[PDB]
């Protein structure tokens, strides 16, 4: 209405217009198809002709070397000493690189009882019992330990447990041969023995077509009841931004929004100092507070990062090393989440300016109404929901698969609202206390839980619409 | 001239149904 | 008053933390892995190279022959005088499995008498009263001679047509595989299952001496007397050797403060009750009380009767070329889980007596409990009618749907079309007509009756409570 208001829209709105054009100009197509293509050869390969088996469905450590002498160096080394074009367009960088890890035998405490009848005991994976003496041809490197610090690793954070930098590492070649040569003489040496936890593999390619790295990570998990567990990890990375205008375009638009981020910064520290002394009893100043401290996160990280290139400038030095670029992956991946996370926040705080007219006021005020008593009974629903699920837990939390983990209990009592479970599992699984559970869950979500939010908004609607006529209609 | 019954058959529903209606009906008259 | 509750407060929440360390211990890090690697080792290989039949898709006894000699002995024995098996060079397989026929006799079913001349063999569904108890066939050893149930040391099972007894025709099996494979094709030649057989189990135990838990697998094949097989499967991980490490002294150390904790609320219960209040069952949060601490002593004595009954093991650790008896230590952990989830639940639950700190919370209580005497008047109507269509559809569907056959199936079959999880398809082949009148019925009458009448219900309460308390707040 006034000048005041007027100049927030018009900020608010140059705010928003640089964001949406930062996000759209890192989001684009051919992306998508790049690591769909890369996922495509590597993951649904069969390991071989004569067998149906792909990496996603590994089940032994005999399946293992069948897909590292298979699918891999088919997957990676294609005939146009020679480099290699994955799809005649992807250039795969370096070598590729292959570690694993492993625990001690005697990491145990094996009862008196039975310890006439086992031997070795290897306990599950931890950095206070992990192995580091040599084993077998104690030559090369892939028979040494070497520590994290010396292999510039860092820790992974795998499905069972958070793994180490560190490990018996082993660098492969350039041609099909020498690799495949390698493999053999690394399998024929038993390389992985009953004490192995953890195995990766890591290598990356360029596509110069566009101007866009992969890189590529697959793990290989052994726990120790015996199995296999594979993870795969595909991620596209820009590093040499200012090759064309668009790039320039870009930086002048993160300059303008850090611009507006210091703004922000010293009109919200200016207001907090003497004026509104803890004037925290407001949402959109919260917000604004919010929306500030991730985009200097934001900032911070960006900044960490993008000085964070002497890997590439090391690897440009000489072409037959291994090319170090997880760390950059990882930055990315965290940059990426925090920025969906702001911009998320900064389309909500749309709602501050649309009062336009009568209409929109009364929404406002009944949403700002009904905050209240939501969370209040928000608390009873949330008590309500983790009893069940810790029984859902403690129940199914075996053999279901479902209910495997808290948060998985977590998201699958979510997913039973949307009526999307088998239930054919949970049944055979406890015949009696199996379906009381289902059936009680359903009918105190469905039927009691519910209708006390639709009470709830049904009462402060009608409560605010006639406190709003009053006012209205008493001038 | 006494019995013992055995655990035979599985199990007869309408002792047990003439029973419940006759228990339900008291409760209600 | 409230300088009181604040010391409960304080009690509860020890209680309350205590409780969840417990669990989290007897719930421990990732054994899902280890029962999921065992389930997918023995229920998922196909019974040969030619046929895609498993244990699961069981359809005859001859499929059961070529998994006993097959996918079975392939899963059991791993090689690497006379070796031990690691089964995934982890799991060492204890003793020798075992193998167990339960059977009825010939005659123990009259056919009319106008029939009497061209069918003269009948066989009776299971029960104890017609079992066989007789030797046959080449009668030279226990799996062709009857072994009561205390001469082996079994129990009941309640298998899924019936309850099996402990008793039977067994046979212990060796610890190599060839032994085994020809005391299995000695067992076919000479024919064991005819058709008078009408159980038969596989046990078995592993160790897995990395983590210290024991598995105990049994699977069971039922063959009813109309024709046909259902395998049903049980592993069951269990922990025998607890006091290893330090995290074991540590949940020692909980589990007598547990005690400790539920004898006081004994003791305070009893005091409370025996001066004054001598109804005292007129408050909801007194009856929780009183359930709490039922299943807790139950939950120790069950404790206490089954950590200290491990002799079994004992025996075994003395001898280890029999065969050793876990099932009853399996069993007594499954029951002491449940009821160690429904206590913990009951106690998450009666957090809801402290949360009183504000205007807002108080009013949704008392807006709950004055609108739980209507719902419980209108949800007895409503379990009428639910039940009603339940054993209509028993009625009609239960023969042909394989979703009603039984009456707890159908209303757990009503409650999945509730969330939508229900598939057309079965129900209308099953009848033409009253098929698609029963689901169309059932669906209007409860999504757009009986589920909007909770909701008017519970809207009344509360915003007469919430006029109520705010006209009176407003005018005083
Ligand atoms: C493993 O540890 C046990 C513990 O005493 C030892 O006896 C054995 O020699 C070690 N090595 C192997 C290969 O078992
Ligand atoms: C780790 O980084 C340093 C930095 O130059 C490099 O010299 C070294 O070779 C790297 N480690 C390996 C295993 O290549
Ligand atoms: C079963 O018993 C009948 C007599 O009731 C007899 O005729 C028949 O041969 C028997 N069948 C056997 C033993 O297989
Ligand atoms: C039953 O247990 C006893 C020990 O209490 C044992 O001697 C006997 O052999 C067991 N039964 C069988 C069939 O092994």
């Amino acid at each position: 209405y006034l000048k005041s208001v007027l100049r927030e829209l018009v900020t608010y709105l140059l705010f928003l217009i640089v964001l949406c054009i930062l996000t759209y100009g890192m989001m684009s197509s051919n992306v998508y198809y790049y690591t769909r293509m890369m996922s495509q050869l590597f993951l649904d390969t069969p390991v071989s002709k004569t067998e149906k088996t792909n990496f996603k469905t590994l089940s032994s450590m005999e399946d293992f070397w069948k897909f590292t002498e298979g699918s891999l160096l088919d997957g990676l080394y294609w005939k146009m000493d020679n480099r290699s074009f994955i799809f005649y367009e992807n250039l795969l960088l370096g070598v590729p690189r292959i570690r694993q890890l492993r625990v001690r035998n005697g990491s145990c405490s094996i009862p008196q009882d039975l310890r006439d009848e086992i031997k070795e005991c290897y306990d599950v994976y931890s950095v206070s019992s992990e192995d580091r003496a040599p084993f077998g041809p104690r030559n090369g490197t892939a028979w040494i330990y070497t520590s994290e610090k010396d292999l510039n690793g860092s820790s992974h954070w795998g499905i069972i447990a958070t793994y180490s930098g560190a490990g018996y590492y082993l660098d492969l070649s350039r041609t099909r041969e020498e690799t495949a040569a390698q493999v053999a003489s690394l399998k024929k040496n038993v390389w992985l023995d009953r004490g192995t936890r953890a195995t990766f593999i890591d290598f990356s390619v360029y596509n110069a077509n566009i101007n866009l790295f992969c890189v590529v990570r697959l793990l290989v998990e052994f726990p120790a009841t015996g199995g296999v567990i594979p993870s795969w990890q595909f991620q596209p990375l820009k590093l040499i931004r200012y090759v064309t205008t668009f790039d320039f375009f870009l930086a002048a638009c993160e300059i303008i929004f850090c611009f507006f981020i210091f703004y922000y910064v010293v009109e919200e520290i200016l207001e907090i100092r003497i004026h509104k002394l803890h004037y925290f009893r407001s949402f959109w100043n919260c917000l604004d507070v919010v929306i500030v401290v991730l985009s200097v996160v934001a900032i911070g990280i960006n900044i960490y990062r993008t000085s964070n290139v002497e890997v590439l400038l090391q690897f440009l030095e000489d072409q037959n090393t291994f090319p170090n670029f997880e760390h950059l992956a990882y930055w990315q991946i965290q940059f990426n989440n925090i920025a969906a996370v702001t911009v998320f926040f900064v389309w909500i705080k749309l709602f501050k300016f649309i009062n336009f007219n009568r209409t929109m006021s009364q929404l406002s005020t009944t949403m700002s109404r009904c905050a209240k008593d939501l969370f209040g009974f928000a608390i009873m629903f949330f008590i309500i929901f983790l009893a069940y699920a810790q029984l859902a837990y403690l129940v199914f939390g075996t053999q279901v698969d479902d209910f495997s983990t808290f948060q998985e209990c977590i998201f699958t009592q979510f997913r039973i609202i949307l009526g999307d479970i088998n239930f054919a599992e949970i049944e055979e699984a406890n015949r009696v206390l199996g379906p009381i559970y289902f059936t009680t869950f359903v009918f105190f979500m469905f039927f009691i839980l519910l209708n006390m939010f639709l009470a709830i908004i049904n009462d402060t609607y009608s409560e605010v619409k006639s406190d709003l006529a009053q006012q209205k209609a008493e001038m | 001239r006494f019995v013992f019954p055995e655990p035979t058959a599985d199990v007869n529903y309408i002792v047990m149904l003439t029973c419940a209606v006759c228990l339900v009906t008291y409760m209600v008259m």
